[PDB]
């Protein structure tokens, strides 16, 4: 995340760390909507462009975590992949249009303070906040500037990091880039004339775009960090996977296994 | 520069 | 039933510091 803040303890209880088992390392960010499922991104599994197929045990994830480095003892908890599923139609060779995919987990995780699921948004909630002005919150371990960074010139962050980000209108999106934009995407950010900044950036992508209910007080995740062009560019913003509209394919998945 | 996850903890 | 509700915060009634910014950006 380029120009968050760090999160305070417990404000992402839903935040899921993609870790590979060998070299051990951050993939992704992900998102606990269950006690045994994880979303993330499609091409946090699959991206063949860079040789990226994962297998279900090459992979772990680590639920309940602030630090990003370190192993939070009677804190955070580590769940193994029974199964994964991508979206049948995501199209990693143009655009990633439906970026999602499902981790299904071996056993159930254990809720606590600091583990916690996120509710996925009905037809009516999504048609209300999806809303260009309308703020969601992006969370993740991802770098903190485009410029490759690590712990020695401001590269990668301590803990979990937070920005809040305005939907934009699509035009604007579209206007933006010369990739092809589809209904199951959307894009946030600032613009360059509104002075505030902020993105995702590498590391943060699986993770959630999440909003807070003014009519029930719950989070929803409304999208998944999908995909950018540079971290926090001016006149660039970063896109991601509308999660409402690929729900059907979600329901099915979690009805069917 | 990830600290180790202990056994048991898997 | 409880997706959403985070028990360090809507569970206990205490906000964190930014979600204010979020509410007030809802119309």
């Amino acid at each position: 995340i380029v120009e968050g803040s760090d999160a305070e303890i417990g404000m992402s209880p839903w935040q899921v760390m993609l870790f590979r088992k060998s070299p051990q390392e951050l993939l992704c960010g992900a998102s606990l909507i269950s006690d045994r499922w994880v979303l993330t991104a499609a091409h946090c599994l699959l991206y063949p462009p860079w040789d990226k197929n994962f297998t279900e045990n090459d992979l772990l994830v680590r639920i309940g975590k602030h630090s990003r480095t370190r192993y939070e003892r009677n804190i955070e908890k580590i769940s193994m992949l029974e199964k994964i599923y991508i979206h049948p139609r995501y199209n990693w060779r143009e655009n990633l249009d439906r970026d999602i995919a499902l981790m299904k987990l071996k056993k159930p995780v254990a809720f606590s303070d600091y583990i916690h699921p996120v509710c996925l948004p009905d037809r009516e909630t999504a048609a209300s906040l999806l809303q260009a002005g309308y703020k969601g919150r992006v969370t993740g371990w991802g770098n903190l500037k485009e410029t490759w960074t690590a712990n020695v010139g401001k590269g990668q962050p301590s803990v979990l990091q937070v920005v809040n980000l305005p939907i934009v209108e699509r035009p604007v999106c579209k206007d933006s880039t010369r990739i092809r934009i589809t209904d199951n995407m959307f894009c946030a950010g600032y613009k360059p004339d509104e002075g505030k900044r902020g993105d995702a950036c590498e590391g943060d992508s699986g993770g959630p775009f999440v909003m807070k209910s003014p009519f029930n007080n719950r989070w929803y995740q409304m999208g998944i960090v999908s995909w950018g062009e540079g971290c926090d560019r001016d006149g660039k913003y970063g896109f991601y996977t509308h999660v409402f509209r690929l729900k059907k394919w979600i329901q099915k998945v979690i009805d069917q296994f | 520069d990830y600290e180790p996850i202990p056994e048991e903890a898997f | 039933a409880d997706c959403g509700l985070r028990p360090l915060f809507e569970k206990k009634s205490l906000e964190d510091k930014t979600e204010r910014e979020l509410l007030e950006s809802y119309i």
